[PDB]
RNA sequence: CCUUGUUGCUGUGAAGGCUGGCGAAAGCCAGCUGGAGGCGGCAAGCCGUAUUGAUCUGCAAAUCAUUGGCGUAAGCAGGGUA
RNA sequence: GAGGAGGAGAAGGGUUUCUUCUCAUAAGAAGAGUGAGCCGGGUCUAAGCGAGUGUGUAGAAGCAUGAGCGAAGGAGAAACAGGUUGAUAUUCCUGUGCCUGUGCUGUCGUACGGCAACGUGUAUUAGCUUGUCGACACGAACAUCUAGACAAAGCAGAAACACCUUUUCUGUUCAAGGGGAAAAAGACCACUGAGACGGAUCAUCUGGCGACGUGGUUUUAUAUCUGUGACCAGGCCUGAGCCUGGUUUGUUGAGGAUGGUCGUCCAUGAAAAGACAACUAUAUGGCAGCACAGUCCGUACCAACCGUAUCAGGACUCCAAGGUGAAGAGCCUCUAGUGGAUGUUUUACACAUGUAAGGGAAUUCGGCAAAAUGGAUGCGUAACUUCGGGAGAAGUAUUGGUUCAAUUGUGAACUCAUUGUGACAAGGGGAAUCUGACUGUUUAGUAAAAACAUAGCUUCAUGAAGAGAGAUGAAGUGAGUUCUGCCCGGU
RNA sequence: CCUCGUCAUUUAAAUGGUGACGCGCAUGAAUGGAAUGACGAGAUUCCCACUGUCCCUACAUGUAGACUAGCGAACCCAUUU
């Protein structure tokens, strides 16, 4: 079995060197560079991860189309749906009680 | 002889590290404040847990620390200041507060920021008030009875993190974890085993102090070794306290 | 379960370190491993993150507590002290 | 501030001041480019890849060889690639747009 | 090795030209008294400590 | 002190869990599941007990052979800093 | 013998690399050789260092604050195949691409859908504020993918043939970029309404703060296709070009990658540059073609490094085939790489090793050295003990080849001239006494220990803190069990 | 210290080992005293197995050594021995 050479960077073995092995069309078995994985948008309240959106890392992520760093309601990304919900009923029910202090 | 590990243990770049810190622990300077609880935290070198509060002065939002009592948690509202409520957790002046209470992180003066009780498990006890100078006994954990001012702060409540004594270190490494981010030298080897260029009580062919261990207050500070100043030694019963508030 | 007749948690050190060390030792190692009552929301789903700070697995909330118990003896008592104090 | 600049690219550091009288024609097209090389090595290049090889001087970049060509020799460039040598020579190489054209500019200049 | 900063690289190219004998032409001079150049070295012998 | 790299094969079988039996109770006995430990035998490595072996104009201004001690960790190591 | 005497990088060296000539040879002389927007430096910040300014000093040192600096292995926009030289190549040549900006010409835009979970639409600058990404310990088990390795069939070429053999060997390829599933694992939305009870994992567990069920929404790989043909094998001719193949299935499987769980801790495991969303204003903005731009420095070679040398020493890392066996152990082979002070059968004494009648420590300060035991399976296991251990205690028996049953428990028969963990690998065991509780550490180069450390125990001083008595420092004794008597005359 | 203390056991035979005894030259309580378990490349005595350690030595192998080609030193030295 035919065995490899780092062909550039340094063989430190840290995050930023991963690799992988591949088979070419002129039938040798090289190392080749991988990128690191990304981590998407976690909630601001819950620390559960959002719908709707993907994970890549930073410059990846900048270069995609919007859609895919939102959906479409009233905190973006930012926020999940029952967290909206929550703070939609808050806002309404503390103002109605200053509604009856105000008016008794 | 030499310089001694005492001495040379106390110079600068012995001192302990600040670059895992979270901020400087105290109470807000402002008369009256509504705080929210955002964080319960542990920082590296400390047992008992911080609390991080967020307050609002002027329009923009400002955030500080507080030694944790037990039994808040994330997302309380808690009131500081003249007007707030005798309720745990709660910062108020001391003179408002009724006798026989338990008190944490007390001001000696007030704006200090709050001094006195600070470590797992312990609290200050309020023994008297008195009308006429606006003075205030508290019993501190030591035993020690002090006067303060009427007007200082303190939080109302239990340190959080007590009985963290009850279980012994079985091992020698359970003890390295300990004293990794403490100033006393650990492993500490012993004056008796060191030659006499080292410590005052080296050398000689058997292992022996030969010399009394009861140092005086006075005495030069590279042999100031052993028991210093002692008014008496061994295990025998002592004598009664003499107190007054 | 159960399968010791006396050294019970401790059994992981073998022979080694006093007899008497260990007893004293077991009371806190059983006492943090445990899952306890959670205030909020009524389940059994509270555990130890680190000394001092105790966290509900369904709920999230984070609450101070002892070293090696949510509540301790001292707080049991002076938490109805205060509940008098609002009379 | 002051450091030893041991790991710098650049060995120059000041900046130059104005002066009452000026050097006439400055860092200009005939000072740049000093002689076109013509061996065994460098046929092949003019034969396969349309491309010439010359020596320049230590102060030149990229940007001033390619105006210096254009101004000197007359054909237009597509790129410069530059090789500080083992024996002091700096060598830069030139493409041009158009092949064919680096047998009739090398002929002309005497090159080959 | 591969990787060098400019400061090493010009000592090396300097110490690399000055190293050779005296010319052939220079020995028939009627006024030319040297034998042999005694500022020559060999990498086997000696250090540049351009490090 | 800051930033990093480096655990392969095997033995024993703690805490917790499920079945079956015995008991008025409390809680006892089997079989299985689970995988803790500055815990055992080894590998790569790190070390330096014996032969008072070889060598002593040495291969070497401290090395070599066989034999040994530890090896899931108060273990070993590069660079930056004090 | 794939934890290589193989193929490559770093630190260190500096032309030792390639061609020609000459011996002068680990020797010289003369030439030639290192090409980048996408690889690394120049950027950010760690622990930390610091010009100037203030205070101080005869001048200094020191102390307070602080521009600038601080990682070629931490963070950090964008490239891959195939060819070519005597010597360079993700840098040159051909092909297909991508990032950041600039300009021309066309062509469209100023909003909607779903009960919802959310979708359709490549979208401008600017600013508050709130949040996310960058951005992170160790250990264990379980899934899924990819390299790799096997076995059948097909074809092409090889090896072997006194006999036998469809026996044996080598091949059967597909990059970045573009398009893209089923699957598995989790979140969530609508209807529904469940218990002394259902669901579910290898293991924990889970439900009226909404179970099972029936329909959906979304996040995370990979296979497959395109990449316009290159590349390989074979035949025919040849100082050149043609022709034919590159086809199918099963088993296993990382020392690489990823996912959601579980355990441990008086230990809870970096920052910043640079980004993104929501909210508020404001709008000539999106896409396709064509064109232009992207500076400076490093790039050869090492078996050539440090030890006065062509020195059995020392010296940071990466990739890794088949058999035997639990096992990158030892032993044997494939790929790739390797070697000289000459002849003589050469006494004695040596240094590395073999074997020995009868006796069995009589030897010697002393069983020092050697021998003996050795793996797996079963039977059987004492005193004492902190009840965990002692414990592989001790003591005993079995083991190869063949042909069968039975399916993980194993049985049975036949066979051999000394018998079978056959080579290689691989514990000697018991009874007592002194001493240190244990693992750990030490006199680099004559001492590894009973010495040091250690957990635990006791005493002392303090309310001063960027630290606050469950704290911060100073001493002595040495785990656990059981005890710790008397004396304040001297110091 | 006297000292190879006296008595018992282990051997054919014990300046040794273990068990007892005690006016102990000069034992002794955190200058820590006493009795055990598990663990020591720690010090010491005995038994079983095993053997060229020994009685008492013999034979054989590899590498050096003797002789031969090529290459080629040093310590030391009043020297007549
Ligand atoms: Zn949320
Ligand atoms: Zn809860």
């Amino acid at each position: 079995v035919e065995r490899q050479v780092v062909r550039r960077g340094s063989t430190f073995n840290t995050r930023s060197n991963k690799r992988k092995k591949v088979r070419t069309p002129g039938n040798r078995l090289v190392f080749q560079d991988v990128k690191k994985k990304g981590k998407g948008p976690k909630c601001g309240q819950c620390g559960i991860k959002l719908a709707g959106v993907k994970e890549a890392r930073p410059a990846a992520f900048s270069r995609m189309r919007k859609s895919c760093r939102k959906v479409n309601r009233i905190l973006g990304g930012v926020q999940c749906a029952k967290c909206v919900q929550e703070k939609v009923l808050d806002a309404f029910l503390n103002a109605e009680e200053k509604r009856m202090k105000e008016l008794e | 002889g030499k310089v001694i590990r005492t001495l040379r243990l106390q110079k600068e770049h012995w001192k302990r590290k600040h670059h895992k810190s979270k901020g400087i622990v105290g109470f807000p300077t402002l008369k009256n404040c509504e705080a929210t609880v955002e964080k319960i935290v542990h920082e590296s070198g400390r047992p008992a847990p911080l609390a991080i509060i967020n307050y609002k002065k002027e329009e923009k939002n400002t955030k500080g620390l507080l030694v944790a009592i037990e039994g808040i948690y994330e997302g309380q509202k808690i009131q500081i200041g003249e007007n707030a409520s005798l309720e745990l957790g709660n910062v108020c002046p001391i003179k408002e507060i009724p006798e026989g209470s338990l008190v944490s992180m007390v001001e000696k003066k007030p704006k200090d920021g709050g001094k006195y009780v600070k470590s797992p498990g312990c609290y200050a006890t309020i023994v008297y008030h008195n009308k006429l100078t606006n003075q205030t006994t508290i019993k501190l954990p030591s035993g020690e009875r002090v006067r303060v001012t009427g007007e200082s702060r303190a939080l109302l409540g239990i340190i959080a993190g007590g009985g963290k004594d009850d279980k012994p270190l079985l091992k020698a490494v359970n003890a390295y974890y300990k004293y990794k981010t403490k100033g006393k030298p650990w492993p500490r080897v012993r004056g008796v085993a060191m030659n006499p260029v080292d410590h005052p009580h080296g050398g000689g062919n058997h292992q022996h102090v030969g010399h009394p261990t009861t140092v005086s207050r006075n005495a030069p500070v590279n042999g100031r070794v052993g028991l210093v100043a002692a008014r008496r030694t061994g295990r025998k019963k002592g004598s009664r306290k003499i107190t007054v508030n | 379960s159960r399968k010791t007749k006396k050294v019970g948690i401790t059994g992981k050190y073998g022979s080694r370190y006093g007899s008497s060390l260990k007893r004293r030792a077991m009371i806190c190692m059983n006492a943090q491993s445990k899952r306890y009552c959670c205030s909020f929301c009524g389940k059994t789903t509270v555990k130890r993150e680190v000394i001092g700070i105790w966290s509900c697995r369904f709920c999230g909330k984070k609450v101070s507590g002892g070293a090696y118990v949510p509540i301790t003896n001292q707080q049991v008592e002076y938490k109805q002290v205060i509940n008098r104090m609002k009379m | 501030p002051k450091l030893n600049r041991h790991k710098a690219s650049r060995l120059d550091k000041k900046i130059k001041q104005k002066k009452l009288i000026e050097k006439p024609l400055g860092f200009s097209s005939l000072d740049i480019i000093k002689y076109g090389i013509g061996h065994e090595g460098a046929a092949k290049l003019i034969e396969e890849a349309g491309t010439l090889t010359f020596v320049v001087d230590q102060r030149a970049d990229k940007i001033n060889v390619k105006k210096a060509f254009e101004e000197i020799y007359g054909e237009k460039v597509k790129k410069v690639n530059i090789n500080n040598t083992m024996k002091g020579v700096k060598k830069a190489y030139i493409r041009l747009v158009e092949l064919g054209n680096a047998a009739v500019v090398a002929t002309k200049a005497g090159i080959l | 090795g591969s990787i060098k900063t400019r400061r090493i690289k010009v000592q090396l190219v300097s110490a690399l030209k000055k190293n050779r004998c005296i010319p052939q032409w220079k020995r028939a001079c009627p006024g030319f008294k040297q034998q042999y150049n005694f500022t020559k070295r060999s990498w086997k012998r000696k250090t540049l400590k351009a490090c």
